[PDB]
This record gives C-alpha cells, structure tokens and sequence, in this order.
C-alpha cells in the first residue's frame, strides 16, 4: 500500500464527477473540482486491459454406466470432482488476487499526482497535510492550470513567496 | 466491442418512437451511453446522455429534445433506450449510439452503425 | 489560495473480497458469475431437441408400442430424457451394450 | 419456443460472462461451472465517502 | 457554444490544412476532433486536443487549449477527404461543431 | 519493496515487544520504546484474513484392477498424478507470493509511520538519516504523546524552533 | 508502481552500459555514467532466483476398439483438462511475475533516488526530472561520497548556505 | 476459532492440580495465553500469562500467585498449562484462558467458557 | 493500581451512564473494557481506550489518555445489565479493575 | 549452472583453431562471456570477451591477441566461440570460459573446467 | 595496468597475510580477487572489493578503493596454499594482476 485513500487524504470526493483523480482549488475567483485526464484514461485502460486479459484466459454431458462398470463411473466422478474443484479454486483466486492489485494500482495513481504536484510548487506553497497546498502568493486560474497542466513557473512567484514565506 | 441500434423505422408525426442500443461484452455498466443524430445535409447533433446508476447526474439532454425524449438504461439486458415523443418531420435522422467508459470526459470512440 | 489533491466517491454500494480484506465497498466492479436462467429448455441454434417424453433411447429405438409418436424425428439438436421415463425394452431381457449405443446416439445429429 | 446457446437441464443462460454456477452439465458454447457464490471484480477505487 | 472556422476547405494532395474551433467559455483540453466519411459512423481522431487516437496516422496533430483548438493534418492524403467535427467534452449539455468539409 | 525495513531503517529492535512498527524516544525525562498499537492491530486483523482466507481456499482410496485391465489402470494412474502435481503446484505457487505480499506489506506500514511522523514535525525537526528526527526545540513525554497520538502543534513550536535551527 | 522509470525520470540511458541503475554527473573536472554496482548486483540476483524458481517449479495415446466409446472419450477428457489447467497456469504465471519485475526495477531506481536525496538534503536543488543542482562546488571525491553513501553534509554546509 | 479448558474439581488443600487450555486453528504459536479467575462475589483477577516462543519475557504471574502457579505452553499439541501448587481455600473460582494475538498489548477477545 | 468508580451504579431505560477508571500511573491508552453477564464469559466493548469491538451497538463509547477513562453508555436498554471491568494492558502484571454493576 | 570448453587441441604453427564454450540453461543470452588463457608457467591472462547482443559494445579484445583472434555468440544454440587464427608457440596454454551475467562489472563467478 | 605487490610470501599457520594491488588509473570499487590452485579454475573470493562471496569463509576480507586495494587473509589455513589474482573490471580491455604465490 501507498498510504494515500484511506492514509494521508481521509476521504473521498462525491463532488469530483469527472474522473477518479483530480485536484480542488480556492482561489479569490472561485472554487471547484477538476479531474486530471490523463491519469484517469491511463487508468481505465490498463483496467480494461486488465478485464479482457481475466476472461480471455479462460477461454460437456454425462456418461451412462451399469452396474458392472462401478469403477469406471466412480472414474469419471473424480475426473469431473477434481477440475470442478481446481476451476473453482483459480476462479477465487485470480478475483483475489486480482481485487488487491487494483486497489494497490489506484493508490499508487493518487500518490503519485500528489508527488507531482509537490514537486512543483516546492518552497512557494505550505504542505497542510490532508493533500492540501497553501500557495504563499496569488495563484489565479492561470496559476491553477499551469500547476494541473505541468508547467508552473518557481521562477515568477518565488520573490513574493519569498516575502511571504 | 460493439454497440448496435434497433427500433426505428417510419413514424407518423405526432408519434413515438423507442430506440434500443445493445452492447456486446460484460462491461456495460462502466458505459456512459449518448446519442447523437445526423440529418440528411447537416451536421452531428448530441441529443441525450445516459450516465452510470451509481452517478450524481444520471440523465443529460440537449435543449432541442428536452421534455420531449427521455434516456433509460437497463444493465441486465445491456440495453440503452431512447424514447421519442411528440415526433416531428425535421426529426428524421440518421441516429447513432456512441459509449464512453466510466465518465463523460473520456473517449466516445465506440460507436454503433446507425439507424 | 489552496489546491488540494483528491479522488473520486460515488453512491455505488457494491463490495469485492480481497486477501487482507472482505467486503471493500468499491466504486466500480465487474459481475464475473451467472446465477440465473430461464427455467426452460430452448431450441439449440434454432433447432429443436428430441423429447422422449415418457420412453427412454431403449423404446425409441426398438419401437415401444407407447412411443409412436417419436417415430417422426429427423433432426434435434439435443436429447431429453424425463426422471421418470419407465417405458424401454418392454419384453424381458437384456440390451447388450446399452450404454455404448447411448454413447454414440450422443454423437448423431 | 426458444433460440439459445446453451442448454442445462435446469434450462438456458443468456450471458457472456465466464463463470456460471448453474449446472455442470451443459449443451453449446457455455461458461465454466463452478461452485462459488460471488465472483466480483473490483475496477474502481475504494469509496470512501 | 463551439464555431469551427472554415466550414469549408480546398487543399490539394501533399498540403497542409488546418481547422480551428473556438469556444464560447473555456473548455480546459476537453475538445475531441472526429472525422467522419459520407453515410459512415464518425471516427475519433484526436482526444484531450492533443492525444492521438490508436492506429491513426500521425499526419493529425491537435494543439490548443481554453478557448482555441486547431487541428492539423500535414501531408494531405487521399483517405483524409472527408467531413471533420469538432466535440465539447466539458459543460452538461454536450455538442458538435457546425462541421468542416474537405474537398480537393 | 518500500526500502524501510532493509532501507534508511537497517535493523530491528528487539527492545520494542509492545508490537511490530514503533516509536523509540529520548527526552530529559528519560529514553523508552512504544510500539504503535492502532497499525500493529491493524496488521494483525489483516494478516489473520489472509491466512484464514488460505486456509477457507483448500477445502479416497485405490481401485483394484485385473491383467486385463492395464488401459484403465493407466488412465487411473494418470489422473491421480495430474492432480497430485497440480495441487503440488498451486500450494507452492501461494506461499510463495503470499510470502512476499506480507513482507511488502510489513514495509509499506514501516515507511508510512515514518512518512506520518514526517508531515507532522517538518522543519521543526531534522532528518538524521537512520530513521529519526532530532528535535530543534526542547519538548517532554508530552510532545512525544502527541506527535504519537497524531496530535501535534507545530505553531506551538515553531517560533522556538526557529532560533535553534 | 513508484512512478520513476516511466514517471518523474521520462527516458532511459543508452550510454550508461555499467549497470542497470546509475548516476550521471557533471562537474568541472568533466560528466560521466557510473552505475551503481550494489543494487544491480542485488537486482540481478533476485531475478537470477526469480526465474529459477519459474522453471524448477515445474506420455503416449491409448487405443480404444469401437465398443468403448465411454472410456475414450473419459481419456480425451482427462488429457484436455490437464491441458487447460497447464496453459492457464503458465499464462497466468509469466503475466503477473512481469509485472511484478517492472514494479521491483521501478522500486529500485526510486529507493536510489531517496537515498541520494536525503544526503544532500538542502546542499543542493531538486530540478524535479531527477537531477540535483548543487548550491556548492562538487569534485569528483564529492560525487564519489555520494555514490558511496559517505557523503560529509557539514564539511559543505556555510558553502552552499550562501549560494542558497 | 475457540479456547476449551479442561482438567479442574475437586482439590484437597495443599494439593496440586493441571489446569489444560486448548485451542482449535493452526494459529496457536501466536496465541498470548492468560488465566483469569472469578471468585463467588468477587471481580475478574488475572492470575498468568505465558508469552510466544521466540520473545524475551516468557512468564508472568501475579503478586498474589507468583511462586506457587506455573504457566507452561506446548505448542505442538496446541496447549497452555497452568500448574497450582499449594492450593488454597480462596482459590476456589472459576478459571477462564484468554489469548491475545502475538502482543499482549492487542485485544484478549477470545474467552473460553471455563471450569 | 487501577481504580475504577462508582462500584455499583443504577440508572434507568434510555438514561446515559459513566464509568471511570483512574490508574496509579500513566498507561497511554491501553485499556479495554469488558462487559460481564453472570456465569458467562466477559466480552469485549472497547479496545485501546476508544476502538469499538466489532458487533458491539454504537451506544458504548470509550475516552481518556492518561490515567482517566471513561465508558459512556447512552441509550441504556435491558440487555445492558451486567457488570463492566476495565483491563490495562500496558505493565508486566496484568490486571483488572474492581468492577461496576449496573442495575 | 555449468560451462564446458571444447575444440582444443593440437595444432601446428601458424594455423587457425576454434574453441567453443557451451553452456547449460535457458539464459545464455543474458551472459557475457568471456575468454581467459593460462600459459604453463605464467599467470593468467583476459584474452576476449563478447558481450550482449542487444549492447553497443559487442565485443573486446585485448592488445596482445588483437587482429588475430575473434569472439563471437550464438544463443541459439548456447554457444561462444573463439577463433584464433595465426596461433604462435607462445600460445600454448589453457584456455577458460568464464561469464558475468549482464555486465562486465558483475561476478564472474562460473568457469569452465578449461580445455 | 595492475600491479600486484608481494608476488610471492611465505606465512605460517595462523598467521595475518596482506596482498596489496595498486592501478594506475582509478577504477571505483570494481576489483576482484580470485584464488587459484595449480591446474584448477579460479574460484571468486572477493567482488566489488569488499563483497565477499557465497560460500567463502570469512578469514578473507577486501578493502581499498580507488588505486590501492588489499587482501587480507586473517588466520591462515592449510587450504589457503594457493595463487591469488586480482581483476580489474572497469576499463574496456580487462585484465588479471601478475600474480601471488603464497607459500608456507
């Protein structure tokens, strides 16, 4: 585990409807929740990726015997106990192991844009602790989309994150 | 992956219609169904959008079809429906079921034939 | 100004097992089972199956008096035999090799 | 008056999923029997409301 | 909501052509272009305005962001004659642009 | 792999016997081992389903043939060594991964204990290197309660530890 | 997933043929590739066994006269569901221990990256693509040290605090 | 899972007696025993508590039972044991094994029903 | 070394009850309290001094750090009649408190 | 887990002799092997090495047998060859395979009896 | 170039033996120090100049890095009556050292 669901970002958000991941900023224009695309595509096809591959690794009557042929009918019951058994034990254990992974997957998808994110802003934002950034300087929309898009300058707002710091 | 459109044909105007959209697969719940028309000489019309029932918005429309058609979903026949009412001469289009995956914001790279 | 970094919840109420964990409520999953069915026997391809309703293989093939109604059968695409099919080899005896003609009727189309 | 793909004796499955637990004895093309009760695969996160 | 510029176009084997779309708000990198043939389901070519959809050729590039999206298709082919729409993947109501027609 | 337990954390403490992950303090008032219960009870809660669930996951005698029979003797033969070797297979193949789920697990709670405790000191603390913090500010039992607990307050010490760093 | 081989760290080195993880460096007494000799050491190991124990953890027709259709047709069972099982079980094996590996190689380049950076610490800047700019001039004995892991933090300590 | 004890009645005072606590899994070597008694009319007292194989503080007894009650562990045959000597006319109680899980810092929530 | 208040205690259907526990020492958060119904064997309500033990009703809560803990009972019913102990888990001779009966 | 050197021999003066070193497993693509002789009486001595095939230094001689000697791979068939060619008196010795995974910098830990 | 310095010693059971290599140019950390019995393979003792192989008793010991590198064999051994090499594994064409003969 990544420690970031359920870790260090306690909750989930019912107001982000437009992907899994995403960021919600506050500035002196507004509010709102944004999706991050890209991360949220890349996820859903390595987990369509993920379902076909399980159902096409996957990929039949009775037979009459009297009573002279008991062991051959005692024969034919344990050839069909014993697949019936190991199919059922791999269907449970593909699901199990499967579900886990997953889970394993988003998690590391969150912790990594959080990553990201921290990466960028460096010295000019305050790391709250709940997932949250507080900017030492004005970001405005501008600000916001180039920290969501990738290419937030350092070199612009440290001098006033500087004398705020 | 396929996706493909019954239920239409002629209508009287002032009628109704029910358009039916089938998906192949195990995955249709993850669908985020819309439809779109084609008129014959114009563009790609969006008309409805249908959204997963675990979802906040479940129903979208355009304002040309608002009040007069309804989007349904049934995720055990794995069947999107659209029903028509109040049918019109400029109503007569071409119309097509087009599948998103989980959110609206993805992909609607899967698309039906057409009816 | 802050920017805060989150994911996505939903009203879903669906749960999934997992090693460490059972019954995690997920926001997504994928139904992998079929539990149901229609209660019925149904045309196989369009073809219909051949039902010796109250004779067995033994009295369809031999002709029971009480199966002239299975003597019209071309084509099936399965056979159906009912529990309690108790008309067969009407006559005392013994059918030799019985089960292997079951075993290559079960091939014939 | 039917027209499927696979026929038990407890009748026919309409579906394309991979696993069923129906009956073992199964006539056309029709998914593995198996005796588990819940088979759920798990694609989003866990929600956390 | 979205005007797609030309509306119209006339460009030769070999050229280069470029279609732009424009919105009424900003859209943040949610506009997809799609080409679409006579009678045809549309085909998506370019998501997120940028992306580049499996197995299309790479003579489609998108670029834009806000408000301006174009597309590019450098190195004009006979395939690529073809209607274009440009879809709004943002605001609840969704919608095409008013389309583009490709002619030689 | 998480790089904890073999990682900037290099050896285990044989004093901590409270629990598994733990705190090592050294105030004024003395030196002392805690362990953190809420992560070892949770560990020990999903370590416990997952060997239950390998357990709950698993759950005859020969037939005697004649010389005339040596065809179905065979088949016998090869049905019961079939399911010998896979179930050979399958027990080998979940303790092995098991195995090394469990240990990744165990890291994974190691670096997030460290991670927590480091969102909470930030700068009134420094990173030694080995796995502990060497306060800049002069604080009890007290201090070390709340920084355990999840409870502590950065701006009560954060002018005090300015003047020492 | 750590996120470093196709994440904060977006291509590999094709002129570093040392190792598998490395260092790349430039001073004023010239660049260079080293990789680090330890960890690919260890990874080359782990994997040496991982395959190893891929490979050590893991027959003629009968004939049937026209009268025993039944235990053919038990034999043709037998065999296609042995069959089954065994490709199943190898596809299943291969697809998730390579995932497995990338994550372990992932893990590896980014365990060194943590450890580079808490020896610096602030002595030097986080350029973010997994370069650190020192604030402070670093000889060939300074990159050594924090190769080795023998880094001296206070002998370049009010150096760099005044670049900084 | 489950804890049964077995092994008490009737003592003569200053006799001895074996009291045996029984547990049913595979997961006995991380069980913690401990032995608690109930007097008539009197409060719940822990009396000892054996701890896992491999740690440093094997035993522990309480003031009033230290010297004269030994706790013992058998692992192989899934068994806790404690030994009274010197039995006394206010050792009549019921006795009742609870285990924690590798700690004993952890939850004593599996209780046998006792003698 | 554990004292625990008030020995016996009645109150009334639907009222709210406190029990305290006070240790000789500083015991960080390691007590469990059990409910005891006679002839049986205890069972578990609240672990590490606020964790409530899966199964049991939401009316029990657990507070305290130090050396004060408290069981709030709210909402009492009639199959909250029994006795309660409190348990620390934290010095080598283990022990319990002296027990609260609820009438 | 093993190397076995063949192919040696006699050979008069100023001919040509190739040596083959074969390897047990399935990854001999990851080796890098390498030749290593031991004239009698002298010491020993890093005669070649070839390297990975999916590498851009495929191959290293050194300056003694440079010109006149040529390693080369075959993973098909588990194989590195050594071609000498213009053999001289002063190459009478004992020549070892030896390999070091996929590098030159890791052990080199398995030789071959030698031939 | 590595120069191997002894080239020949004469010890006594029990005795503290050092094997001194020194190159010209340096090399981080990637010697290697192997040992041979007449007629036989050379067997791995030391990599990377401090590792010590699987299976090697721990009488042997490595240091140095850079240009100067040593052996040291702390209780000598009946068994240890062999030659001792040192490779160099840096630069492109590899190489031994001349060779230690170590004698009672």
């Amino acid at each position: 585990l990544f420690g970031a669901i359920a870790g260090f970002i306690e909750g989930g958000w019912t107001g982000m409807v437009d992907g899994w991941y995403g960021y919600h900023h506050q500035n002196e224009q507004g509010s709102g929740y944004a999706a991050d695309l890209k991360s949220t595509q890349n996820a859903i096809d390595k987990i369509t990726n993920k379902v076909n591959s399980v159902i096409e690794k996957m990929n039949a009557v009775g037979k009459e015997f009297n009573h002279l042929e008991k062991r051959i009918e005692n024969l034919n019951k344990k050839v069909d106990d014993g697949f019936l058994d190991i199919w059922t034990y791999n269907a449970e254990l593909l699901v199990l192991l499967e579900n886990e992974r997953t889970l394993d997957y988003h998690d590391s998808n969150v912790k990594n844009l959080y990553e990201k994110v921290r990466n960028q802003l460096k010295n000019n934002a305050k790391e709250i602790g709940n997932g949250c950034f507080e900017f030492y300087h004005k970001c405005d929309n501008t600000c916001m989309e180039s920290v969501k898009n990738g290419t937030y300058d350092y070199p612009k707002y440290s001098e006033e994150a500087k004398l705020n710091r | 992956e396929k996706l493909v459109e019954s239920g239409g044909g002629l209508v009287q105007p002032g009628g109704s219609l029910r358009l039916s959209c089938v998906g192949s697969g195990i995955t249709f719940s993850s669908y985020v169904v819309s439809w779109v028309r084609q008129a014959p000489g114009k563009g790609l019309e969006w008309l409805a959008g249908v959204n997963t029932v675990s979802s906040i918005s479940r129903t979208d429309y355009a304002d040309s079809v608002k009040g007069r058609f309804t989007i349904s979903r049934d995720d055990s026949q794995n069947t999107a429906y659209l029903q028509m009412n109040a049918l019109r001469t400029e109503d007569t289009a071409r119309y097509y079921c087009a599948r998103s995956l989980y959110f609206y914001s993805m992909r609607m790279d899967l698309w039906g034939p057409g009816v | 100004d802050t920017l805060c970094i989150g994911y996505h919840a939903n009203n879903s109420t669906d749960t999934v097992d997992t090693v460490l964990e059972k019954n995690v409520t997920v926001t997504h999953s994928v139904n992998l089972l079929e539990d149901k069915h229609n209660g019925k026997l149904c045309k196989l391809r369009g073809v219909a199956p051949l039902h010796l309703g109250k004779c067995n293989i033994a009295g369809w093939i031999l002709g029971n008096p009480e199966c002239e109604s299975l003597s019209t059968a071309r084509s099936w695409s399965y056979i159906v035999e009912t529990s309690n099919s108790d008309n067969g080899t009407c006559y005392p005896g013994d059918f030799i090799n019985y089960e292997e003609l079951r075993e290559q009727l079960s091939s014939v189309s | 008056d039917c027209n499927t793909t696979c026929q038990t004796p407890e009748g026919a499955i309409n579906t394309s999923l991979p696993f069923q637990n129906v009956h073992p004895i199964t006539i056309g093309k029709c998914p593995k029997y198996v005796k588990s009760t819940k088979l759920r695969l798990a694609t989003g996160l866990r929600n956390v409301p | 909501q979205l005007t797609q510029s030309p509306a119209s176009l006339a460009a030769s084997l070999g050229d280069t052509v470029s279609i732009t779309c424009r919105a009424s708000q900003s859209i943040s990198s949610s506009l997809a272009w799609y080409q679409q043939q006579p009678g045809k389901a549309p085909k998506l070519l370019i998501y997120a305005a940028s992306s580049l959809q499996s197995g299309v050729p790479s003579r489609f590039k998108g670029s834009g962001s806000g408000t301006d999206f174009t597309l590019t298709i450098s190195g004009l082919q006979a395939e690529d004659v073809a209607s274009y729409y440009c879809l709004q993947q943002n605001s609840a109501p969704y919608g095409f642009g008013a389309g583009t027609k490709l002619e030689l």
